[PDB]
RNA sequence: CUUAAUUGCGAUAACGAACGAGACCUUAACCUACUAAAUAGUGGUGCUAGCAUUUGCUGGUUAUCCACUUCUUAGAGGGACUAUCGGUUUCAAGCCGAUGGAAGUUUGAGGCAAUAACAGGUCUGUGAUGCCCUUAGACGUUCUGGGCCGCACGCGCGCUACACUGACGGAGCCAGCGAGUCUAACCUUGGCCGAGAGGUCUUGGUAAUCUUGUGAAACUCCGUCGUGCUGGGGAUAGAGCAUUGUAAUUAUUGCUCUUCAACGAGGAAUUCCUAGUAAGCGCAAGUCAUCAGCUUGCGUUGAUUACGUCCCUGCCCUUUGUACACA
């Protein structure tokens, strides 16, 4: 299929994947389907991004950070601590070297990655402070349009490092069990420890 | 972290001039632990010693370790061009000298007590014991003094 | 030509600086207030418009 | 022969000078083959506003552009403002405009910022501080 | 589970002496001729969903 | 060292049972998998490599992933 | 943050002072009259004058 | 001799944005008015001159900072000077400031 | 289809390239060999008594076809790490000056070497007379 | 009642006004448009060298011809004004929810910023300012240099680590801000010497040419290790080498080798900060003869938790109370 005269000739198995329709290369990032619970309404794919250097505005207007990629959230929200700040095109590398292990390990490419992660394993809620006084018992505010997905996301990939550091086990090579963990998991990871402390408020005190 | 069949042939802890040695490390790490004996000639105690390299520290056996004795004191005999040397034209001579494990020591109180008797600026400074090469040291004298 | 474009087109600002005191710095009570700026080659046109064109 | 063509793209240290001559369909920075664009992770950014409207559009044309400085990603997100300015430069004019409703249909819903001439900027440090809006220490005794 | 979707059709505002917790309204999904005054984290848009986690209670003063 | 990390030298055959149906496992795994650590990780892709159950799936500096090939 | 001006008197006593019945959701009268009746001391005073003058006389079709 | 050129490199220094361009075109008419053909300006580009200082005059205070800018802008012309331009700044279209400095390039 | 060493590999081509000639046999280890710290900072030299000479000298023969000339003073300027700098913050100064210099005796057997008038480095087709001609069958191995 | 605003709607013994705020001006916010670029360079260029045999790549012929701006450009203008529709609201000011976007914090950050003052502070920017010892003992100049660094022991601003994103070497060599030589001298590429610092032969540019794409880190890609005051740490101390200056002693420094201090995330307390931002890194300029761990200006990846409250500090505005007015 329509090759073209040049002097720096071109590969065969990819982008007939890519001129047909608007989606990936070559994986089967294809025609599979959501599973889609609560929280109606949080995928960016179709159309989705491949990789995480998505042009556009998304932050100071609290109303689009939702609009900020869903998939690109998981790759938002690695690196602190004196080591890694700055160098965010580590995380680049870790969206294939996370869809590097999960292709050994139950596939579901992205309209499946991110939507199974937050139903059983993350909040439907949220519990802040604002405590009346003297002991601050936490309002149990619920789930908010924007309440499914910031510290959903953004803290479950920074408690599950603290087995990262202080020994062998690489950053980009701990997540090849955690967004499963967090897809289906009985925490192996960091996944019941944001409904464990903040949930024995939240249950009956209300 | 080569083909390796390490039987009790290699070599376990034991001493080797005051260092119970860890075998166990690379070949780089065979020796370099004795005060004289920086890091820094890690790779000049077997840069072409005709010793394998990739190899851990179960190699320069027991009589291939006599070499070690004499390749550090004396620093000439095997060509290297003396830039690689602590201490050369001192008091008496004027040659070259490689301080070893028990003359660190021995020579540069030699030519401090040099210099308690000779007046001298640096002299008023150690032995009172005072922070002669460069620093305040008024600010100096809080945490550290 | 020994001095540079950039860093010496300021240089004629003393000309606005050296030259708008030695008008009037002995010459204090003269009157000046900004002469037509005029420069030819090889030497400059000198006009006096103050209040002091006459006593000096 | 023909003039230089003023389509052209802007970035933060690569100008991507969306060039056009007659050419065969060369991806390169006037430089560099299609396998060699290669950091493994970066590959298609370059690509994508080419692979729109079919495989080729190289019937006529090329994609002939140099662009010095850059960051990291700060020419693979540039030039395909050229690369995308590098193929429809002459296709509003030579075809027609239902060559571009009916069939630059393509050329509409996948603009993640290709014709936007840029408008995020890091802006001047302050005075008096380190850093962008960070500050220096009180200590008010 | 004791929770009901419910759209927050009428947007208020938010409350507390810190900052924190908000007065809204819900109009469920099911069982409707029927509503509670409850509340929600924040930064809330208009007509989405409260999943709440408590069956039928209150909560009301935000200080 | 002291617990599984640089041979393990009585234990040879275990380098030979590499997958004990044990899917996961990389450079960063090994270390605590009671067999051959960070320094001498690689000696199971040294051993069994070419021909064999390995095949290389991964690629990352000092750390790569293998499995039993399908 | 987004309210009249010092400039907005001035934007209604010469808006309607002769000129009426022009000036529709069109923007290009929206300029066209501000070179001719006002010197133009910024191509801001386009933004200043005429940004409004439509949203005004948005209130005259009302009533 | 006499009226043939010798392909000399218009330039004029200045300051500002169009006071040069009150005496630049003073060349710009009177290149073009007897039809030379021209690939002639180019804008010599702006250049800052900042200089950094502290707003007190004794170091107490809040150390306030206050900078400094200029813009160099100037044009040259890739042009042949005519015997009718050249010595007409000697005693015309000539200012303080305006130092009409003309160097030469050809070949 | 036409070639041009810009339709070329360059990162693990020196891995197939220049290390497949690593046995060429003229060995060219003038005494300053693997003494220094071929750094002027930095504190280590390579040890793994294997290649960079053709890491550093045969790395510039392909680089020089991607450009026009350089020189050693861009050779030193050119790979200078974090240097052993006190308790102060790092930086990249050079590399060693005398050391990486080598290549000015080491590359004037190849052919390579054509020194230019207007300073700095020529490189003639002598590279085309062994890349260009290899080519037609290290790129097709590539796969 | 809104707003960042005494900015604005309006109610009115107030009417008209005038500052301050906004306007004002830079700079990052663009142009299929031309009078213009050999103080940048593209298309064919007279073309050549290989390879591939398909005007396909490197280099120039300081004019081979050019079309000459589309990168710095302004000669000026335009385009986004919450715009546009649903929800609000007295139907007005307003304010939210989706859309389109070069372009929806007040276009982002700055540019002088009002009334009134403050025993704020500079006679240390001046041989401005009444006041002395003034001068020939002088509480100052010429000059050898001390001393401004002196240390019992306190307190701030900053730098490096407190320990497997820890330490080490090589393939791609990427920025951005600016700076730069005169009667002698800065930037200094290219080549020989030296392992470094550098020595020397040279070259270009009084400025988009040239040093420079400042060939920066951090990174992109790989090989090495093993958690112990490890090869974390480089304080401290010793001995050699080149430079700056007339001279480095109290080491101005940069380089080589040896020695390898404390500590193992800091108590009462306390500094900054709502998105290209914190927090890590690094580059040029200032003083510069020499010396950056500090400042002025600039890049490179881009999180957290909060887009709301007066709770602690503060701050304006009313009502109130006052024996207070140096408040």
């Amino acid at each position: 299929f329509t090759p073209v005269v040049l002097a720096t000739p071109i590969p065969e198995e990819v982008q007939q994947a890519q001129t047909e329709i608007k989606l990936f290369n070559k994986w089967s990032f294809e025609e599979v389907e959501v599973k889609d619970a609560s929280l109606v309404d949080y995928v960016q794919v179709r159309q989705p991004i491949f990789v995480a250097h998505t042009a556009g505005r998304y932050a100071n207007k609290r109303f689009r950070k939702a609009q900020c990629p869903i998939i690109e959230r998981l790759t938002n929200s690695l690196m602190m601590n004196g080591r890694n700040n700055g160098k965010k095109l580590k995380a680049v590398r870790i969206i294939k070297h996370t869809l590097d292990i999960i292709n050994v390990l139950t596939d579901q490419n992205p309209i499946q990655v991110v939507v199974d992660a937050i139903t059983n394993t993350g909040p439907r809620e949220d519990t802040t402070r604002v405590g009346g006084g003297g002991a601050a018992r936490r309002q149990a505010v619920d789930v908010s349009p924007l309440r499914r997905v910031n510290q959903a996301i953004a803290l479950l990939t920074i408690g599950a490092r603290e087995a990262a550091f202080r020994n062998i086990k690489t950053i980009a090579e701990t997540l090849a069990e955690e967004l499963i963990n967090a897809a289906k998991g009985s925490s192996t990871s960091y996944a019941i420890k944001k409904k464990d402390e903040l949930e024995r408020v939240a249950k009956s005190n209300r | 972290s080569l083909v390796v069949q390490e039987q009790g042939s290699f070599q376990h802890i034991l001493r080797l001039l005051n260092t119970n040695v860890d075998g166990n490390i690379k070949i780089v790490y065979a020796l370099t632990t004795i005060k004289g004996v920086g890091r820094r000639y890690s790779n000049l105690v077997c840069k072409k010693a005709d010793v394998d390299l990739h190899k851990r520290a179960g190699e320069l056996t027991q009589e291939e370790l006599e070499r070690i004795v004499q390749i550090m004191q004396n620093p000439t005999h095997y060509k290297i061009p003396a830039w690689f040397l602590n201490r050369q034209n001192d008091i008496t001579d004027g040659k070259d000298y490689h301080t070893l494990a028990n003359n660190v020591e021995s020579k540069l109180r030699d030519d401090l007590e040099r210099l308690k008797k000779i007046r001298a600026h640096r002299g008023i400074r150690h032995f009172w014991g005072l922070r002669v090469r460069g620093q305040h040291t008024k600010t100096t004298g809080r945490r550290r003094a | 030509a020994l001095i540079s474009k950039k860093r010496k087109l300021v240089a004629d600002g003393v000309f606005y600086a050296e030259l708008n005191e030695f008008f009037t710095r002995e010459l204090a009570e003269e009157g000046y207030s900004g002469v037509e700026v005029r420069v030819t080659p090889t030497k400059t046109e000198v006009i006096i418009r103050a209040t002091r064109t006459q006593d000096v | 022969a023909v003039p230089s063509v003023q389509t052209f793209g802007k970035k933060k240290s690569a100008t991507a000078v969306a060039h056009v001559k007659a050419g065969k369909g060369l991806i390169k920075v006037n430089g560099s083959p299609i396998t060699l664009v290669e950091p493994e992770i970066l590959r298609f950014k370059v690509y994508e506003p080419l692979l729109l409207v079919g495989l080729d559009k190289f019937s006529n044309i090329d994609i002939r552009v140099r662009v010095t400085g850059g960051g990291h990603v700060s020419q693979v997100y540039a030039i395909r403002q050229a690369i995308a300015k590098g193929l429809v430069a002459y296709h509003q004019k030579y075809v027609d405009e239902q060559s571009k409703n009916e069939l630059k249909k393509a050329f509409t819903s996948y603009d993640r910022t290709l014709l936007i001439a840029d408008s995020r900027r890091p802006e001047p440090k302050k005075f008096g501080g380190k850093g962008a809006r960070s500050r220096f220490q009180k200590s008010y005794r | 589970t004791p929770v009901t979707l419910a759209k927050v059709i009428k947007v208020l505002g938010r409350t507390g002496s810190r900052g924190g917790v908000t007065q809204v309204r819900v109009e469920f999904l099911e069982d409707t001729s029927r509503t509670i005054v409850r509340n929600v984290k924040g930064p809330v848009r208009e007509n989405d969903i409260l999943v709440l986690m408590e069956s039928e209670r209150e909560a009301r003063r935000l200080r | 060292a002291q617990h599984a990390v640089i041979l393990d030298q009585e234990k040879y055959d275990r380098i030979l049972k590499e997958v004990p149906t044990y899917r996961y496992v990389s450079v960063s795994v090994l270390v605590d998998r009671l067999k051959i650590g960070g320094s001498l990780a690689r000696i199971a892709l040294r051993h069994l490599e070419k021909e064999g159950i390995i095949k290389p799936i991964s690629k990352h500096s000092k750390q790569a992933i293998y499995t039993r090939a399908t | 943050g987004r309210v009249r001006t010092k400039t907005v008197k001035r934007a209604s006593k010469a808006l309607i002072e002769r000129y009426y019945p022009k000036l529709t959701l069109d923007f290009q009268t929206n300029k066209r009259l501000c070179d001719e009746i006002a010197t133009i001391q910024s191509k801001r005073l386009r933004n200043k004058i005429a940004g409004y003058t439509t949203h005004l006389m948005k209130r005259i079709q009302k009533g | 001799q006499q009226q043939q050129i010798i392909k000399i490199r218009i330039t004029l220094t200045s300051t500002k944005v169009k006071q040069l361009e009150n005496v630049s075109s003073n060349i710009v008419k009177n290149a073009e008015q007897h039809n030379l053909v021209k690939k002639g300006p180019v804008r010599l580009p702006t250049k800052v001159l900042k200089i950094s200082t502290r707003k007190t005059p004794n170091g107490e205070g809040s150390k306030t900072w206050e900078t400094y800018e200029m813009r160099i802008h100037k044009r040259y012309i890739d042009l042949e000077a005519p015997v009718q331009i050249v010595k007409r700044i000697t005693q015309i279209t000539i200012e303080p400031g305006v130092d009409v400095e003309v160097v030469v390039a050809s070949n | 289809p036409g070639v041009s060493v810009r339709d070329v590999a360059a990162q693990d081509f020196i891995n197939a390239y220049a290390s497949f000639l690593q046995r060429q046999g003229k060995l060219e280890v003038p005494g300053y060999v693997d003494i220094v710290k071929t750094s002027s900072g930095n504190e280590m030299p390579p040890q793994d008594a294997e290649g960079w000479f053709y890491k550093r000298a045969a790395s510039v023969a392909r680089h020089i076809y991607m450009r026009k000339q350089v020189g050693v003073g861009k050779l030193n300027k050119l790979y200078g790490g974090a240097k052993s700098r006190g308790v102060r913050p790092y930086k990249h100064i050079d590399a060693s000056g005398s050391i990486n210099r080598k290549v000015l005796q080491a590359l004037e057997k190849i052919g390579i070497v054509e020194i230019s008038p207007k300073g700095g480095r020529r490189i003639s087709e002598n590279g085309q007379r062994d890349l260009d001609r290899i080519a037609a069958q290290t790129l097709e191995e590539d796969e």
